[PDB]
């Protein structure tokens, strides 16, 4: 059978997966940011004195 | 449903455009004149709500649920 | 209104200004003694207000604040309590014509003919005249003296005013 | 002078809490009606002195 | 015990009169009549059984959290409580079947708040987008509330009323939205720049609406019901065995939380019926007599609550009004308990019986600020004629406060000089002392004026006046002395009173290290402090701006301008702390998905228990942890920023004095 530390760690793996997963995840914002650099749209201009 | 979807969204289409235009005259007349119930409330009334309608339509649009440009 | 309740002679001068006619209209001059009558009652002046309501014959305010301050002290042994009863007494004597005509305050007074009865009650009862006290709350009609008079007395009491 | 037997106790226990909360409420909303009033109090008195020093500054010239 | 028909002794008596019948088969029939009503009985004895069965098994599966809390399915928890609240209702019901439901009923509300106040409730319905599913969550919490109202409309019996009362206070305890966050205000922007305006209406008109359509549905609720449900809970309050009064009573408090919403109209009702003066006469006559030493410890509970309601009715406008207008002040101060200077063996009782009076009295202050918006929009006759506080009524408070403190002076001298023979001070003595500090602030204008009007007749009572006077204003600039300069000393002395307060000695502030209670501790003394300072300024500077009384002399007996001068460094000082700690909370508020464990022990302090707390549950607890602190810490920013202008105000008027007074021995 399970521990209430097995369960609780099986929890915390389970909420640790979902942020990485879901649609508003850490993988969706690192393809955009991605997106808005292939985008140009990063690429400031480059006043020079 | 789609042709009823296509004729709301082409009709607030016209909407937006024709307001688009008032709002353009109004804001020279809105200028000129300041410098030398009350059915003015409706108008007012209106042109908020129909903000606040539209905002409200276009974020219950984009905001699992397949977003409509997906389906 | 601040000169005439700051004035030592303050109902005389108040009176002496219904005279000024020229200098105050009546209606100047009884706004004059209603403010003057609250900021104699905001003193706990109660006896040099109920005079200044009288001058105005306000004769509802009169039995309003009368009831009111007579109620709080009705069986206290104070000062207060019996200068303020001997007052109610004049009341009774001299402005009672009056009094027993208004439209608005007929509830205020009959309690006032009821706590000038009660108390003349208290009055014999804290002088050990229990014979005579007995009398005066017999001929006061708020309680049953027999079994037969109970569901009759315990419908007049809804109908006694807030002083009783 | 004053299953089943411990269930009596938790429903007590629950109706004792249900009347203590309302208690500790109403106290932490009288803080707070309180330190409101002290504040309005302060900005008020204030502002008395700011118009009667005004009421001074102009007399000497 | 149950009874059955004795079909042997009724064929026996039947058989005994066979003279009454036609045949045998008519007696034998009288006998299947018997048998098919012992039936049905024995059906209705076995379905109270399982009834009594199923309750305890429910409750036995709640009251132990032996189903983890964060797993209790709320859209199962709602569909039984609105199928259960039905039979609740039922005038058919046993008695014992409908406590039975009742108590199941409370048991399952109360772990719903249990579930509110560790987790956020019906996160699976905002996670779906679905207007729909919050819609059926509402008609669910709706259905029970109409219908818990309904079972005390219906109900004759006393405790299915009180547990409905119990269930009605939960279920809007429920309802109640946790606070918005602090609006920070960026005091700099002074210049000009135009167009940010016009856009602020839009969203306020989203969030108001929102917050807006629960509570005016629990208003369109209590409106349709309001003239039969505020009386029969009114006679309850009154018509209660003690226990249940004291719930019908707190009923009554949750309910004036709401009546805003209705329009303050229960609270009229209350007066439209005499309530309020029959309560203060009921407070008064049996708990402020000369018998208050032999008070019950039960029914002092009755007493509590009773004032606890009085409380939470000063905390409205028109109920300040509505106490004045039924003479709270005079009519508690007519008392003989007042009269009693307290002695060792006794003194905790008094304070328990005196503190929520001086809370019901320093209540009735506050709302007679609110004069000064009356910009002259004229055009519409709605001649609703509230009760805007005149010139008057804030006088008519302030004057029987005056003649209270003035005839009850010895009293108040001996609460006043805090020369405490007991060797320790505990917070209830304190909570006294900011409340007695607070009316000698209010009132302290009248103490000037009662003082200094010289008539030309009674000299005798004129120096009697100003004997009391001088009095109080030792004793008032002893406790400035006494509560600045021993602070520090005071929170190392006192004790607590109460395991409340035990639980504030274990805890630590992650602001602070102290303890919570050596903060509410010195929070109350910076409240003792700033009212005892605004007294100082009442008296120092007079209207027209002339000097009154001199508070501090002249030397750097009464005390000398070092003591506000120390006073204004250590507020600059704490003031200066408390922005520092005000940006750390903000900074935790900032990041609390990404504390530290220990951080996240710092701010919980859950013991033992800190391990077994889920993170969504460790974060939601934190961030409303952090929005009190924040909401704590600000209210304290604006009080030690007015000691510090007060204390300015204080030296300067103190320095002007002493310079013109010398000046005036030179011409």
């Amino acid at each position: 059978t399970f521990t209430t530390s097995e369960e609780r760690i099986m929890k915390k793996i389970y909420e640790l997966f979902e942020e990485i997963n879901q649609p508003n995840s850490i993988k969706s914002k690192v393809e955009e940011i991605s997106n808005q650099l292939k985008l140009g749209s990063m690429e400031k201009e480059k006043i020079k004195y | 449903s789609l042709k009823f979807s296509k004729s709301i969204l082409s009709t607030i289409y016209l909407s937006i455009v024709l307001k688009r235009s008032n709002k353009i005259n109004n804001n020279n007349q809105n200028n000129d004149n300041n410098n030398e119930i009350n059915d003015n409330n409706i108008e007012n009334y209106e042109n908020e709500y129909s903000n606040n309608l539209v905002e409200q339509f276009l974020t219950t649009f984009f905001i699992d649920y397949n977003n409509l440009f997906i389906v | 209104s601040e000169l005439v309740v700051s004035s030592p002679n303050g109902f005389k001068f108040a009176h002496e200004l219904s005279l000024f006619s020229e200098f105050i209209n009546k209606q100047q001059w009884r706004t004059i003694i209603e403010q003057s009558a609250l900021e104699l009652e905001n003193k706990n002046e109660y006896q040099s207000a109920i005079e200044f309501w009288i001058m105005i014959e306000e004769y509802p305010r009169v039995l309003e604040i009368y009831n009111s301050r007579i109620s709080v002290l009705l069986t206290s042994i104070s000062s207060e309590r019996d200068q303020l009863y001997q007052f109610g007494k004049q009341l009774f004597n001299d402005y009672q014509g009056r009094l027993k005509t208004t439209s608005t305050a007929r509830t205020s007074y009959l309690a006032f003919e009821q706590l000038l009865k009660l108390c003349d009650f208290f009055d014999l009862y804290n002088k050990e005249k229990y014979q005579e006290a007995i009398q005066k709350i017999e001929n006061l009609e708020i309680l049953p003296i027999s079994e037969s008079e109970i569901d009759s007395k315990v419908q007049d009491y809804r109908f006694l005013s807030p002083h009783i | 002078d004053v299953i089943d037997g411990y269930l009596k106790v938790q429903f007590e226990n629950i109706i004792l809490n249900t009347i203590c909360d309302i208690q500790k409420k109403t106290s932490k909303e009288f803080q707070s009606h309180y330190e409101q009033t002290s504040i309005h109090d302060w900005n008020r008195d204030k502002k008395y002195l700011e118009e009667i020093l005004g009421q001074k500054h102009i007399k000497v010239l | 015990t149950s009874q059955l028909l004795d079909i042997i002794k009724i064929r026996e008596v039947l058989k005994n009169d066979f003279n009454r019948f036609s045949n045998e088969f008519e007696i034998e029939r009288e006998l299947e009549e018997c048998c098919l009503i012992n039936s049905s009985i024995q059906l209705y004895n076995s379905k109270l059984k399982a009834l009594d069965g199923w309750k305890s098994f429910i409750n036995i599966s709640l009251a132990q959290n032996t189903i983890e809390i964060d797993t209790l399915d709320e859209s199962l928890l709602l569909s039984l409580l609105q199928r259960i609240v039905i039979d609740f209702s039922n005038e058919r019901n046993p008695i014992e079947s409908t406590l039975s439901i009742g108590y199941t009923i409370l048991t399952i509300l109360f772990t719903l708040k249990l579930k509110k106040d560790s987790y956020q409730l019906f996160i699976n319905s905002s996670l779906t987008t679905n207007s729909t599913d919050s819609n059926v969550i509402e008609q669910k919490m709706k259905s029970i509330f109409e219908g818990l109202l309904q079972t005390v409309l219906k109900s004759p019996h006393q405790a299915i009323r009180g547990i409905s009362y119990t269930c009605l206070i939960q279920y809007l305890d429920l309802s109640a939205t946790t606070p918005t966050t602090p609006s920070l205000s960026p005091l700099s922007t002074s210049i000009n720049n135009v167009v940010e305006m016009n856009n602020k209406s839009k969203n306020k008109n989203n969030q108001d609406k929102e917050q807006g359509y629960g509570n005016l549905n629990i208003g369109l609720i209590i409106s349709k019901i309001e003239d039969k449900f505020i009386r029969i809970l009114s006679s309850d309050c009154n018509s209660f065995s003690r226990g249940w009064r004291i719930t019908a009573i707190s009923c009554m408090q949750s309910i004036l939380s709401i009546d805003n919403l209705c329009g303050h109209r229960s609270l009229m009702f209350l007066q439209n019926k005499g309530f309020i003066i029959n309560m203060i006469n009921d407070t008064c006559s049996k708990y402020l007599s000369d018998n208050w030493e032999n008070i019950d410890p039960k029914d002092l509970h009755v007493y509590k609550s009773q004032m606890s309601l009085l409380l939470k009715i000063s905390q409205q406008m028109d109920g300040v009004h509505l106490l004045m207008n039924n003479n709270v002040i005079g009519s508690f101060v007519k008392s003989p308990f007042l009269n009693y200077i307290p002695t060792d063996k006794i003194f905790g009782k008094f304070i328990e019986i005196l503190l929520p009076i001086l809370q019901l009295f320093a209540s009735l202050c506050c709302y007679c600020n609110n004069t000064s918006k009356n910009n002259g929009n004229i055009n519409n006759n709605n001649n609703v004629g509230g009760t805007v506080l005149i010139g008057s009524d804030r006088n008519e408070i302030y004057q029987e406060l005056f003649d209270f403190l003035s005839n009850h002076s010895d009293l108040f001298i001996i609460i006043l000089s805090d020369q405490s023979s007991f060797s320790h001070p505990t917070l209830s003595s304190l909570k006294v002392l900011k409340l007695t500090c607070f009316l000698f602030s209010k009132v302290s204008s009248l103490f000037f004026k009662k003082s200094t009007t010289t008539s030309s007749s009674t000299s005798t009572t004129s120096s009697h006046n100003r004997t009391q006077f001088n009095r109080f204003h030792y004793c008032l600039i002893n406790l400035l002395v006494k509560y600045s300069v021993n602070s520090k000393q005071i929170i190392e002395l006192v004790k607590p009173e109460n395991i409340d307060e035990e639980l504030l000695t274990e805890k630590i502030d992650f602001s602070y290290r102290k303890n919570q209670f050596q903060i509410l501790i010195k929070e109350t003394i910076t409240s003792i402090i700033h009212d005892l300072l605004l007294y100082c300024r009442k008296v120092s500077i007079v209207q027209d701006s002339n000097f009154g009384f001199v508070c501090f002399n002249s030397n750097l007996i009464l005390p000398s301008i070092d003591l506000a001068i120390n006073i204004l460094v250590d507020n600059i000082l704490q003031y200066s702390f408390y922005k520092v700690d005000l940006s750390q909370c903000f900074k935790l508020l900032q990041s609390y998905d990404q504390l530290t464990n220990y951080q996240y022990q710092e701010i919980l302090q859950t013991g033992e228990d800190y391990p077994a707390f889920g993170p969504t549950q460790r974060n939601h607890m934190v961030e409303n942890i952090l929005k009190e602190k924040i909401i704590d810490i600000e209210t304290q920013i604006s009080i030690i920023h007015e000691n510090i202008e007060i204390l300015l105000l204080l030296i300067v008027s103190h320095s002007f004095y002493f310079c013109n007074s010398l000046y005036l021995l030179f011409q």
